[PDB]
């Protein structure tokens, strides 16, 4: 991108979103997994690994 | 209003039915099936 | 495997002859089922108590 | 926390129902009671209990304890409104008014549920505090207070599945419809069994297996018996590790008579000495009496009195007075023969029976709309 948008005085903060580890795949399956009609014992570590 | 001159002074009905169908009668039927056994 | 489902199948080809013989009366004697069957009375006769069941 | 708190009121039922069993009941009820921070749920049952003469140390460090986290609380609320989160004070005790729902009463539950109820914008703490009013309107028998939040509750799945919050209601649906004696109904809501999970109530998933299936050998019929609990896997693998019930539900399938009986006191005993079945032992085994009665009795005409004491239970004159007690009660349709020694049957088109119910639910709504008409214009 623009090095006058790389300016410094005028950005104030940049966030980086990294790509989910083991443990943040593991929660978007959580909350994603709430309106599936299930079947008990599933072991959803297993699906995010 | 509501005086109302004195002249003297679910959970409930289902299980009630059975105290009127079932009030002292068997009670406790453990053994007399066991006494039977050896009678009939 | 179909040695396992013959017997599952007739049970269900003994109850579909079953209801045919049984159809054009309205009483008959068992003795008679079991000779248009040609079968037995007391298998028949606890196997009918299992229809009416 | 409210999620071991069903226990505490089973033994309280525990301690007061059985008079002579109330001695390990006292005691580990105790050791569960003057710790944990417990301070009001148990001054009646104190009364209950015995003296217990010197409780006011136990009291004082408990109430102490007790008024530490008050006053952590007393030193959250003022930092967390500094800079403020989320509401941060009502985020704090979002959590903690539990901890105050299980150790104080239900007020500084209630003004706090209903107080953050309002923060969260999104369900997903609504629901669950939803869920910990229902579950406390289990403890207090809170009758009315349960009609209002299972609405209230079910009105927040529909936008989403949410069946872990809707296969998880329907556990709460079922044992209030076990609660009460609506026994088409609480099987109704245990239809699954499949998405149902290792519970924190019944903490034994086969626990609830045999809740599901004492309420469903009443609820169904033999075609749902003959299809529904005797072909699923996910059944009968449960109650293979239950020799008891196993047999006890089997024998009624399998037409064996006379050895269903003995596993029936076995279940209406340990019925009588259950919580929650209490209330309705009595009117258990007088309906699987007359099941096990009709069943028999609607296949034959000419089967006689005197064959079912040898093949389905002992005692002729036993027999007699209870069959006796039916008929004459109104159902199990047969006419018995007596100086004979033969029972017979008829069968009733639903003509009058299926009428008998509807002169009933009139003269009922009768009985109300004439009785609101009196309270209503004086």
């Amino acid at each position: 991108l623009d090095s006058a948008l790389l300016r410094p005085g005028r950005i104030d903060r940049k966030i980086e979103f990294p790509p989910p580890n083991e443990e943040a795949r593991l929660d978007i399956l959580k909350i994603h997994s709430r309106k599936m009609n299930l079947t008990r014992g599933i072991n959803l570590r297993k699906i995010a690994e | 209003m509501s005086e109302k001159k004195q002249p003297v002074d679910e959970d409930n009905w289902d299980d009630d039915n059975v105290e009127d169908d079932f009030s002292n009668q068997l009670r406790a039927e453990l053994e007399k099936h066991g006494y039977k056994m050896e009678t009939s | 495997i179909i040695s396992t489902h013959l017997a599952k199948l007739y049970d269900n080809l003994l109850e579909q002859n079953l209801i045919r013989v049984i159809e054009p009366f309205s009483r008959v004697q068992i003795e008679h089922i079991s000779s248009l069957i040609k079968l037995s009375k007391a298998d028949v006769e606890r196997k009918l108590s299992q229809m009416i069941l | 926390p409210k999620n071991p708190d069903l226990r505490i009121a089973q033994l309280r039922f525990l301690l007061s129902l059985p008079e002579h069993r109330g001695d390990a009941a006292v005691r580990d009820e105790l050791m569960a009671a003057v710790r944990d921070n417990n301070m009001a749920p148990y001054y009646e049952a104190l009364c209950k209990s015995l003296d217990w003469q010197i409780d006011v140390d136990l009291l004082n460090k408990m109430k102490k304890a007790n008024e530490d986290e008050l006053k952590r609380l007393d030193e959250e609320l003022e930092d967390a409104e500094k800079n403020l989160g989320e509401s941060e004070i009502r985020d704090a005790m979002m959590a903690k008014a539990e901890y105050l729902c299980r150790i104080g009463d239900k007020e500084g539950a209630l003004t706090a549920f209903r107080k953050t109820y309002d923060k969260t914008v999104a369900l997903g703490h609504r629901l669950d505090i939803v869920f910990y009013l229902l579950r406390i309107g289990l403890f207090y028998m809170d009758n009315d207070l349960i009609t209002r939040n299972t609405e209230k509750a079910k009105s927040l799945i529909e936008e989403g599945g949410d069946w872990d919050r809707r296969n998880r209601l329907k556990v709460y649906q079922g044992l209030y419809c076990v609660a009460i004696r609506d026994f088409k109904q609480a099987a109704e809501l245990f239809l699954d069994t499949v998405s149902t999970f290792t519970s924190y109530e019944l903490m034994d998933y086969k626990t609830f297996v045999t809740y599901t299936v004492y309420v469903s050998m009443i609820a169904l019929e033999r075609p749902d018996l003959r299809e529904k609990v005797i072909k699923g896997a996910e059944i009968l693998e449960v109650l293979h590790s239950l020799p008891a019930v196993r047999q006890y539900l089997f024998s009624l399938y399998e037409c064996r008579y006379s050895v269903f009986f003995q596993s029936l006191a076995v279940v209406e005993q340990e019925m009588k000495k259950d919580w929650l079945f209490a209330p309705h032992y009595r009117y258990y085994v007088r309906e699987m009496r007359i099941h096990a009665y009709s069943q028999l009795l609607e296949s034959y005409r000419s089967l006689t009195l005197g064959y079912m004491a040898e093949a389905f239970g002992v005692g002729v004159e036993f027999i007699d007075q209870e069959l006796s007690r039916f008929i004459a009660a109104g159902r199990l349709h047969c006419k018995i023969d007596k100086v004979n020694e033969i029972v017979e049957t008829n069968r009733p088109d639903s003509k009058n029976w299926q009428y008998q119910e509807t002169i009933k639910k009139g003269d009922l709504l009768l009985n109300r709309v004439q009785k609101l008409s009196r309270v209503i214009n004086m």
